[PDB]
């Protein structure tokens, strides 16, 4: 009841958080999947048009939402601030996250390492169609998907176009600070910006202005550790890989389900047509049509559920983009485990990666504390911070960092007597004369 | 093989057959040779359309749709003067301009089309936003 | 259990969830809000609660003058909660509704086996005993299709309910992170006050 | 335009909020539900294996998410602070 713990040193930590944003857009065709190139099957399929317009409308509604998610997350500001020529903002080495004019692409180095982590084994919008005339070793699943009417539409925004947004946001938060999100861009040196960000934590303004070199060295070391850690582990980006694998597995299962005859005498329709007259062959064909329609319905329902989950994740990512990159708030553990809530966005294949910069106290030392002091019969409560004893004398200091200070009248305020409080001590209060 | 007459896919679709006369293997391809998107303004506004083919080259268009077996109305959307090549594929029916406006009809891969001014369908690279510069000191 | 529908046990034991919740309550009682951001920092409880009044808009002197009164009010409020948690059976209706929905779904899935789906009998034994399988294959095909449809419907409804439970769990995790572990200023986020 | 209300007394209120976290994990078998102990029905069911692997994968994905939700909510901190011997923290009765 009379001991406190006040930290004497701190550290700057950079943590990575990966969030999926969008998934693949898939378009289906009822023709050349259910019936193929067969006029007799297509004649019987004309009575099920309403069962196909629903599937097409649902898939288009999914695809528009997938295109809208990337619009919502990344394009928060409509002003494309060009990147600065320099990369050192008061000792802060930003060259690892901003693009440099010495490479064919316009992505940063960390973005290149992120893009090399995700393997796009599945295809649909980069594989040529004329490549699908290969040998027995070229009988792959993608050519079967293209031959069975299952197509993958490309996304609207190019990755190099996403890189322009992320470079504009990083340049704006490096130069203007938090001002360009609320209103116009207001230039300010980075040191006072970081002093203001320290002021929103509870740490006084002097600490950065005394230890900015050590803080910059810790920041550079943290970015270098992130760079080194993003080249070895293959499980850091497992969420986007899981999304891609789920989409590919769903498409491959939809292709492989065509081998079921659904109670008919054969699975393929050609021998149904060539072995029997059409009087009972239409009875045979109806079962296959019903089974393939059921398979399409199941695939569309699962895609809708996955799209809803991706929409929820994208809404969370957009909220984190708005509240942690464009500004700093006081929500606990919203973006990173720590006090400082400043973040940097980077692009990733169908996703975003946030780098959170957090302030953590490290070195600890115990102390004796008192609630208030009674000088001349009146209690003197501290205006901010707590009262601390060195072991032989008393000071006032803030809770988040140990900076001892002499107890004066400006550090405290008077309220009432000193007989209603429990555990008050007696000392002297400095008054300038 | 020595006794094989026809091969099968994983979907039990016959892709190759053996000719009973002059024994050799022949591949079978579907006639519906690709996916086609149609780009249009409102019907009350106009009646001209553009056609987008997925993942083909604009040399290879009148072999990938069998233009010789189609009506001459379809044959004007296979070749022409207003052809354009995008990352998504080949776009035929809209001319390409160098300007950058807002997105009206999102075609894909950074391209948006609109019914600009007689009036005709044009294709352009969409504009990301207003370019700005900030002086840091 | 005889029709292949089983319920897997949860991974985390309830008596071991009790260890987590006791650890969180002990940490917020002794360390305060500091142990979530970094390490645990010991501090007297009166000073911590005075700091919590300082974040509302009330000065520090009010606690140091009325600590006994607010302690008596706090104990009285916990006693009222204890008395109210022994009478009303509708205080915890949400978890009961979840359990009832799961049980009703499983019981409906069991009871749907009595439909023959157009076959001459619902059970398969007299289908096999009454006919040769030349047409009993056609008979069993309808039953197979109907039971597959029932399983598909059950799986779809379970997926939708799991998504709703996921949304509720995300909200609960956010309330755990922002209201228990620390204090913020969001209006009516955790309690009306 | 010249009158204000200022409170002269206050109160401390404890309110309860109950929230669901997880639900029951269910596993199904296509065999001994659709066909039972019958080889004749099981032979015809072999053509519908892909219709059952999807159901099993979906239910396992549900079950692992149900296990993950309780992990996400409760285990915020990885340090198990032991229960203190006393229960009165400055007059605050924490024994309940
Ligand atoms: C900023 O840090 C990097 C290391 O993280 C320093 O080294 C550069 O690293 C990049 C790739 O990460 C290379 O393309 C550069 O050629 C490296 N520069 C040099 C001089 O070796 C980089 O020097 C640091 N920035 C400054 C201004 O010192
Ligand atoms: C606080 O901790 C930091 C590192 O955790 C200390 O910085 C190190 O100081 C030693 C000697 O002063 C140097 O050899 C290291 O190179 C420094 N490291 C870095 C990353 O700068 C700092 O001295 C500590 N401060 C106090 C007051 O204890
Ligand atoms: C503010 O209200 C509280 C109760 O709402 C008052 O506390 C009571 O005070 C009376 C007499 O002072 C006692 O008999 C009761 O036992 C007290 N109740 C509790 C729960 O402590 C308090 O006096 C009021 N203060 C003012 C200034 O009006
Ligand atoms: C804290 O409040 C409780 C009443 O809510 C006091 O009474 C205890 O109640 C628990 C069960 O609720 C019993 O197991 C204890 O035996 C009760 N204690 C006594 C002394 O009867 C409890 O005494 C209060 N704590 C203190 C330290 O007074
Ligand atoms: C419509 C138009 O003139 N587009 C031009 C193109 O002809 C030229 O090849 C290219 C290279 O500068 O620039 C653009
Ligand atoms: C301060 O003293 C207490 C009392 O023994 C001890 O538990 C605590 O670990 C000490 N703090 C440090 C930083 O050693
Ligand atoms: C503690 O602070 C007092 C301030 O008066 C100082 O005199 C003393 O040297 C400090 N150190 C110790 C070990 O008391
Ligand atoms: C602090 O606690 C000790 C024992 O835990 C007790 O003897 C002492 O009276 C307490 N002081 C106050 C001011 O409550
Ligand atoms: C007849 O069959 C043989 C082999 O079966 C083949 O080589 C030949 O071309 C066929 N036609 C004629 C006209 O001989
Ligand atoms: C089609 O164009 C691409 C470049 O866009 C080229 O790589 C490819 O070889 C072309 N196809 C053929 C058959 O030449």
């Amino acid at each position: 009841n009379n001991s406190i713990a006040i930290p004497t040193n701190f550290s700057i930590s950079v943590t990575t958080e990966v969030m999926p944003v969008s998934m693949a857009k898939t378009s289906v065709d009822c023709t050349m999947y259910i019936c193929g190139d067969s006029l007799e099957c297509s004649n019987l399929l004309l009575q099920y048009g309403s069962f196909c317009t629903q599937l097409n409308r649902a898939l288009t509604g999914i695809a528009i939402e997938q295109d809208k998610n990337t619009q919502e997350v990344f394009a928060q500001v409509k002003q494309m601030y060009k990147t600065p020529a320099i990369k050192d903002f008061g000792g802060f080495n930003f060259s690892q996250i901003l693009p440099d004019p010495s490479k064919p692409t316009k992505r940063s180095f960390i973005e290149d390492l992120l893009f090399n982590k995700v393997t796009l084994a599945d295809a649909g919008f980069m594989k040529q169609y004329g490549e699908c005339l290969g040998d027995i070793s070229a009988r792959d699943l993608i050519c079967a998907q293209k031959f069975n009417g299952l197509t993958v539409l490309p996304p609207l925004l190019t990755d190099e176009m996403i890189a322009a947004y992320t470079a504009a946001l990083v340049s704006g938060t490096a130069t203007a600070g938090w001002t360009f999100g609320a209103g116009a861009a207001l230039q300010i040196p980075f040191a006072m910006q970081m002093a203001y960000r320290f002021n929103g934590i509870g740490v006084t303004q002097n600490v950065l202005y005394e230890n900015q070199k050590q803080i910059a060295n810790q920041f550079n070391k943290a970015i270098s550790q992130i760079q080194e850690s993003l080249t070895t582990t293959s499980t850091a980006l497992g969420k986007l890989q899981d999304v891609v694998n789920q989409n590919a597995q769903a498409l491959n299962t939809l292709v492989k389900q065509l081998s079921s005859n659904f109670g008919a005498i054969s699975s393929v329709l050609n021998d149904i047509l060539s072995r029997l007259d059409k009087v009972e062959a239409e009875v045979q064909i109806d079962r296959l049509i019903t089974g393939r329609l059921q398979s399409l319905q199941t695939y569309v329902t699962q895609q809708l559920i996955r799209a809803a989950e991706i929409r929820a994740s994208a809404n969370l990512a957009a909220t984190k983009m708005s509240e942690c990159v464009l500004g700093q708030s006081k929500r606990v553990d919203f973006c990173g485990k720590g006090y400082h809530l400043m973040s940097f966005p980077q692009a990733a294949p169908h996703g975003v990666v946030f780098l959170h910069v957090t302030y953590v106290p490290s070195q600890e030392r115990n102390f004796t504390t008192a609630p208030a002091i009674c000088h001349e019969g009146k209690a003197y409560f501290p205006r901010e911070g707590v009262f601390v004893s060195n072991g032989t004398s008393w000071f006032i200091t803030q809770r988040n960092f140990y900076s001892p200070q002499l107890i004066t009248t400006d550090n405290t305020f008077v309220s009432g007597n000193c007989d209603v409080v429990i555990g008050i001590i007696n000392n002297t209060v400095y008054d300038p004369l | 093989q020595s006794f094989q007459q026809f091969g099968r896919d994983t979907s039990d679709f016959t892709d190759s057959v053996r000719d009973p006369q002059t024994l050799e293997i022949l591949d079978i391809s579907p006639c519906s040779f690709g996916g086609v998107s149609v780009i249009t303004p409102g019907t009350n506004a106009s009646s001209e359309v553009a056609v987008l083919y997925q993942d083909v080259n604009c040399t290879d268009v009148p072999t990938a749709i069998r233009a010789d077996q189609l009506t001459p109305a379809w044959r004007v959307y296979s070749t022409g003067l207003n052809v354009f090549q995008t990352q998504a594929g080949c776009l035929i029916g809209a001319e390409h301009v160098n300007a950058s406006y807002e997105c009206d009809i999102p075609i894909g891969a950074g391209i948006c089309a609109s019914y600009h001014t007689q009036k005709s369908i044009v294709a352009y690279t969409m504009s990301l936003g207003a370019e700005n510069s900030i002086a840091y000191a």
